[PDB]
């Protein structure tokens, strides 16, 4: 027009909340990003009727109307994967929140502000691992970068690229500078330390494997009764005030994973603030590095734009997949997927779609299923054939605590671990407030074998018995409620006390106690053995004609000793296992 | 001639609308040639004037309307069937997944199949010993029957399904079962369990597998069981095999239907499910049984998880209205340690009469079944009436029924996932439990049998 | 004394177990019922629009 | 000035042939009789524009009524002269005083604080209530709601907090913004008179919205309040305490609008976006790094049928950090205020307690009082079931403790302002009736110094 010509420019024909309609978009494709309006707010095309495109805006659309331009970027919702991503706090669409504040000189989130996810002007030292003239394909490592003092950022060959390494050399570079040249069949392609990848598409692997190795969380109730494996997925649904944040924070601080991708998906702003302040103050005494130097944080709070909740989930899992491909064990945490689903429902109303369950779109279930199936223990691409894993810890916030709701039920269809948080336990100061009766882990049998082999003791037998006692306790409490505790046989009264010890001395764990916050696998074993030993020694004493009241009143000292065993330092384990002999001999003098 | 149009009008989710189109038939197979050269197969859902609505199996991610084209193949969705499929593993559309040799199709088949003439049908009455007492005696499975498992998430239904497949056999014959397994939206671990089990038993070389996993496109789940059942019917009636079909999770199939249904903005039935859920499910489950004159047979064992563990949900309720009985697993029995967790009371087999009795199992099969059922219901009643009011609150003959119910669950139903009981053992065990009840209470068994079997 | 305890058991079994079961099984049903009434009416509005 | 009103259907109005109209843009309809009714663009599209008029569409002649577009959203004219003044739900004066001269106008939706710029809540707000300040401590910049019920004295408690709330060691830097949502005339007069009777108006800004006011003015009220609150806090450096009631009335108003817009009803009839809508309000509280001042919120709501699982308390609980719960058991026992500390909680209390904020024994005595009151309560519930003979001698004491705890400690009266030092002091007195050998939450250093 007018003697000149440029790129295609869209034109808004309607603004309805987070949904924007733009004509003259024929050059654009589905799932493509575009800048919407004068402000150029980030938007994703989800539908297309002729030249008119339905756009889902990941920012506020207030003060936007028809006539304003729309400019497509041509590419899908991607993340920037390269050195400079670790220890960063991004938003839903991977915009650096710290840089955002400095560039805009504002404490508040404006809109239409484009910011590269990573620092493209920071010099990194690249170290070449591969020699020139080698045949490479997707996944193969050409070199690494020491992003942190412990985590090597392995620069691997992008997907869709296969050929011979022609030029490579170590040295200082930016993530824009060509560090390697590959001779492909198409020609010469330059590889940078950085690569992009569409967040809605799962990153390719060779194959999935069985998640058979249990993750050490240090949280006794989890590691023992409801274990999660590396590659496994856990659902953490519960009412408000059940302390899901503390449970998640604990899993972040103490899991034996290389990297944590924490995703604040539509939750309290303070809790994201609490992470960036506390995590760099939690130092591993061995590595000397803080938790923040293995953490990628994605924050889209409850009052931030709704559509970006969905984007935050996918931004997170894709970054997790990225490091997984390096051969790393990653933990992806979503808090909480309920608000992700609420974002889906929000758009679904705008799209004038038909709801399936409780107003949620009919495709909710599969959205979730496709997400958790992106997790697991895999063999990454490349000749290396290295193994990496992604462990998913997802919080669910079922309304009223009722877990019959679609998101919980759809999640429990695909994941094998259910940590049911309880409100009544929260009020009774029982932390973690994990309902040991309702909660389950379908990895318990496999972990049971892994434990029995690595400990060379009957651990699975111990866990089974402890859990049996706990369920028998719940049956007895029914009866106590009806007839009173006085009517119970001295064998059943003993069961209540053994279970009480299991709840109070083992199940309960204070995340804010320097000793109790973490419990090693062998310490866990020693603690449980002691508690169970008391039951066995007492129960065989009852058969010898001993009464419950004498055994109980004559063990005040040693039962108590079990109560503080949780506060016994990891170095001084002997002090815990020594109780076994004390119990046995204290019981003996009662038998006389 | 290749029929192709470069005139895509609109793209919305899994649905696509093509305009300025001619000679296109309903339920026609289509291929979308995306601008990047990627091929995505689909299916004509609706034809009006010069317009065509199609559902894309792989979805419409990253599609440009102008630069894409739609090919119309002039035939419905077909499956290249061959006996070479035995031992092979395919994806949701029947395409090889195990990286093996190319199948050379003997013939191609409309995956919708055809309804078996009711007069052409041969009534299924051949007793299949599953080894599971809760089934073989009380809910007897016969060859050619549709008998599904009603389960829930976190329940051991895959263990049950694998055990049945391992121990299923007819009596007085060296026959085995060709296994057609259909995976529908199930997870990797859920799938690898069956994969590893079929290998450790060598059943993998007697099996055909169509795998749609949780990371596969949801719309593929609609074609998936029809692929399996087309393979089954082919192997059975054209290749004289006795085929045992296992499909899980049937729930995922229904929710796939609803996705398309909702996308089409069709008039919703209950919970968004279309008004044709019953009919659509039936066209799957009625694809089983025997045919007069033919040596083969199709035995369907679908698996569904009841959403919210509620069998008045459309999916299990409508299924129950179609299939010939059901095997329901309850969460309560699972926690109790019952293996398999079969609740015989809401469980049913509609084909147990003509499959059992003299010459088939034993003369006392029907009688002891009805008596165990009655006593268990009364005994379970007494059990719950004693947990809430105390042991002393109940009639002296009812405590006996309570002791029976406990013993019935822990010794009769609970048998383990790797235990294969012969029908003779199961029946003799049943009499063992009837002996702990007074003779005068056994009002459903005639004195003929009581004198002969009651110890 | 035994009759008191038998009676006490049933009083307790009814007050703590049976009645609260009934009380919000009811509450659950009434809200499920109103949940569906509101679901059906929202369906019919869309069907009228189409 | 568009004289082109196309459609009018109920509360909704379509205006065609327009240009440069934005989403959520404030509009102004001048009717044929010179009346003025403001409105808001719900959906802008093409030349058309779907607007919603606050006052309703009754009596409007489409042909002779004109619509003007104001090029800005719903705004609030703010100033430092707002302190001492009483406004309506839309910022209009109702206390026959001079029209405020606004320093600037602000979008009432406000802007979202960058979480990396957000400063964690800290320091202490003395409410004058022992049941709050000690076990359930209100931290500066925290959102801490009161979960009440119909007929429960949450209005008394509201007024009591409003005038007793203060920051220690600060002079004239504290302010209360009181927002009244959909409450009756008499209930509004109660607040307004009490405010100016105790002089609490002299440090307060009141946004009063009545029950017979338009439902859109109701849902706009807390937004008007929080805008003035953040202005005083972040741009004038003040510690602002926002008190809002009734949030149940807010949600109902939102449910009314939602139905009026043919929107799909969510759980229990409330909008699917209720959580998010509530979040855009409650998250306005907090602190910013590098800025003096803070916004502290106490939303007050009535739980329908005393049901904590109801959408309104349930979603609030998922958003706010704590909850203060009023029960009918305590109210029927004359406990003022009837606060039940057992289901009540404050998540951030640690950031507003301890030496330098309160006394050094704040944490220990709290854990001690709470744990003891639990045993006492469970001793009482045992005495009613299995008689008083089923109680051991040690459970004599916990029972009597819990009774004194309610009648002396929790029950203080709606007009008794207890300082924190008074509160803590009273706390030790109740622990004094317990044998020292059972106080295992408190270390020996504190027992030797404070226990009488």
């Amino acid at each position: 027009s007018s003697g000149s010509s440029g790129m295609q420019i869209g034109k808004i024909i309607k603004v309805s909340g987070p949904l924007v309609m733009a004509e003259n978009m024929s050059e654009a494709s589905i799932q493509d990003m575009c800048l919407v309006g004068d402000l150029g707010v980030i938007g994703e095309i989800i539908e297309m009727r002729q030249d008119v495109a339905s756009i889902q805006v990941y920012e506020e659309t207030s003060g936007i109307g028809p006539g304003e331009p729309v400019r497509s970027t041509g590419e899908a919702l991607s993340v920037e994967l390269g050195p400079g991503i670790i220890s960063q706090m991004f938003d839903g669409i991977q915009r650096p929140l710290d840089t955002f504040m400095e560039v805009t000189q504002s404490n508040f989130l404006g809109r239409g502000v484009q910011l590269p996810a990573l620092d493209h002007e920071k010099q990194w030292w690249f170290e070449a691992t591969i020699e020139e003239g080698t045949e490479v394909s997707a996944g193969d490592i050409i070199g690494y970068v020491d992003e942190t003092k412990i985590i090597q950022h392995k620069i691997m060959v992008p997907n869709g690229i296969k050929g011979t390494v022609q030029k490579i050399e170590s040295g200082s570079f930016t993530i824009d500078d060509p560090i390697c040249v590959i001779e492909t069949e198409q020609g010469l392609k330059e590889l940078t330390m950085m690569q992009k990848w569409p967040v809605r598409r799962g990153r390719p692997i060779k194959q999935k494997l069985n998640p058979d190795v249990p993750m050490i969380t240090g949280q006794r109730v989890i590691d023992t009764f409801f274990p999660v494996t590396k590659g496994g997925a856990a659902a953490v649904p519960g009412p408000f005030g059940a302390g899901k944040t503390v449970v998640q924070h604990q899993i972040a601080k103490w899991s034996d994973v290389d990297l944590v991708v924490y995703v604040g998906c539509g939750e309290r702003g303070n809790e994201m603030t609490d992470v960036v302040n506390e995590f760099p103050e939690l130092i591993d005494p061995n590595t000397g590095e803080s938790l923040m130097e293995r953490t990628v944080l994605i924050a889209n709070t409850s009052n931030m734009p709704v559509a970006a909740r969905e984007a935050s989930i996918y931004t997170g899992i894709t970054i997790a997949e990225y490091f997984r491909d390096m051969g790393y064990d990653v933990a992806i945490m979503a808090d909480s997927t309920s608000r992700w689903a609420e974002a889906l429902r929000e758009m679904s109303g705008r799209l004038e779609e038909m709801p399936g369950d409780e107003g949620y779109p009919a495709y909710l279930g599969s959205r979730l299923a496709e997400y958790y199936e992106r997790s697991g223990r895999v063999i990454a691409l490349g000749s290396d054939q290295r193994e990496g894993s992604i462990t998913a810890i997802s919080a669910v916030s079922p309304s009223g605590g009722d877990i019959s709701e679609p998101v919980t039920q759809n999640t429990l269809r695909v994941v094998k671990v259910f940590w049911g948080l309880d409100s009544s336990l929260a009020q009774k100061r029982h932390f973690p407030s994990i309902n040991w009766i309702q909660s389950y882990s379908l990895y318990s049998t496999e972990v049971g074998r892994y434990m029995d082999q690595i400990l060379q003791q009957d651990w699975s037998d111990m866990v089974t018995e402890g859990m049996r006692i706990l369920q028998e306790e719940e049956q007895l409490n029914e009866i106590v409620r009806l007839v009173g505790i006085d009517s119970l046989s001295d064998n059943d009264r003993l069961t209540l006390e053994v279970a009480k010890s299991i709840r109070e001395d083992y199940l309960q764990q204070n995340a804010f106690d320097d000793v109790d916050t973490f419990t090693s696998r062998e310490k866990q074993f020693n603690m449980l053995k002691v508690i169970l030993t008391f039951g066995k020694e007492a129960r065989k004493a009852l058969s010898l004609g001993a009464y419950f009241n004498e055994i109980m009143e004559g063990t005040v000292a040693v039962r108590e000793r079990i109560s503080r065993s949780k506060y016994i330092p990891e170095e001084e384990l002997a002090k815990i296992s020594s109780i076994n002999e004390e119990i046995k001999e204290t019981i003996q003098l009662i038998v006389s | 001639m290749i029929k192709e149009y470069r005139t895509i009008k609109e793209v919305v989710g899994p649905l696509m609308a093509v305009e300025k189109v001619s000679g296109v038939k309903y339920e026609e197979l289509i291929e979308v040639r995306m601008q990047n050269g990627e091929i995505r197969r689909g299916q004509v859902l609706e034809v009006q004037e010069d317009k065509a609505m199609v559902q894309i199996f792989e979805g419409t991610s990253g599609i440009n309307l102008k630069n894409s084209s739609v090919r119309f193949l002039g035939h419905p969705l077909q499956l290249g069937v061959s006996e070479d499929m035995i031992g092979r593993v395919f994806d949701g559309l029947g395409r090889p997944k195990d990286n093996g040799p190319e199948i050379l199709p003997e013939k191609y088949l409309d995956i919708n199949g055809e309804v078996i003439n009711p007069i052409a049908r041969d009534y299924p009455d051949e007793f299949i010993q599953t080894g599971i007492s809760a089934i073989d005696h009380l809910n007897t499975l016969v060859r050619g029957q549709k008998l599904p498992v009603f389960s829930g998430s976190g329940l051991p239904h895959k263990e049950l399904a694998a055990q049945i497949a391992r121990q299923a056999t007819v009596l007085d014959s060296s026959d085995d079962f060709a296994v057609v397994f259909a995976a529908i939206g199930i997870t990797f671990e859920e799938a690898e369990f069956f994969m590893e089990d079929f290998r450790q038993t060598g059943a993998i070389d007697r099996s055909v597998m169509f795998m749609n996993l949780a990371n596969d496109p949801a719309i593929e789940r609609i074609a998936t069981p029809r692929m399996a059942l087309t393979a089954a019917e082919y192997l059975a009636y054209e290749k004289g095999m006795h085929v045992l079909v296992i499909m899980t999770d049937m729930t995922n199939y229904a929710e796939a239907l609803r996705e398309i249904s909702a996308a089409r903005r069709e008039v919703p039935g209950r919970r968004g499910y279309p008004g044709y859920l019953y009919t659509n499910l039936a066209t799957l489950f009625e694809r089983a049984g025997r045919i007069r004159g033919l040596k083969g047979s199709v035995t369907q064992i679908p698996i569904l998880t009841m959403p919210e563990d509620d069998k008045t949900h459309p999916i299990p309720d409508l299924t129950g209205y179609i299939t010939e009985g059901q095997i329901i697993l309850t969460r309560e029995l699972y926690k109790s340690g019952i293996q398999p967790p079969i609740d015989v009371l809401p469980s049913l087999s509609r084909l147990k009469d003509k499959g059992t009795g003299a010459g088939k199992t034993r003369e006392d099969h029907a009688a002891t079944m009805n008596q165990l059922f009655a006593a268990y219901a009364q005994g379970k009643q007494a059990k719950e009436l004693a947990v809430v009011l105390g042991e002393s609150a109940l009639s002296d003959i009812d405590k006996i029924y309570a002791k029976f119910a406990e013993r019935f669950e822990n010794e009769y139903v609970n048998q383990g996932f790797y235990t294969n009981r012969t029908i003779t053992e199961t029946l003799d065990l049943g009499w063992e439990l009837l002996a702990m009840l007074p003779r005068t209470e056994l009002k459903r068994i005639k004195d003929d049998l009581l004198d002969k079997y009651l110890p | 004394a035994e009759e008191i305890e038998k009676t006490r058991r049933r009083v307790n079994a009814l007050e703590y177990m049976t009645i609260p079961q009934l009380e919000e099984t009811i509450y659950y049903i009434k809200m499920k019922l109103e949940e569906n009434e509101r679901a059906e009416v929202t369906r019919l509005i869309k069907v009228k629009n189409m």
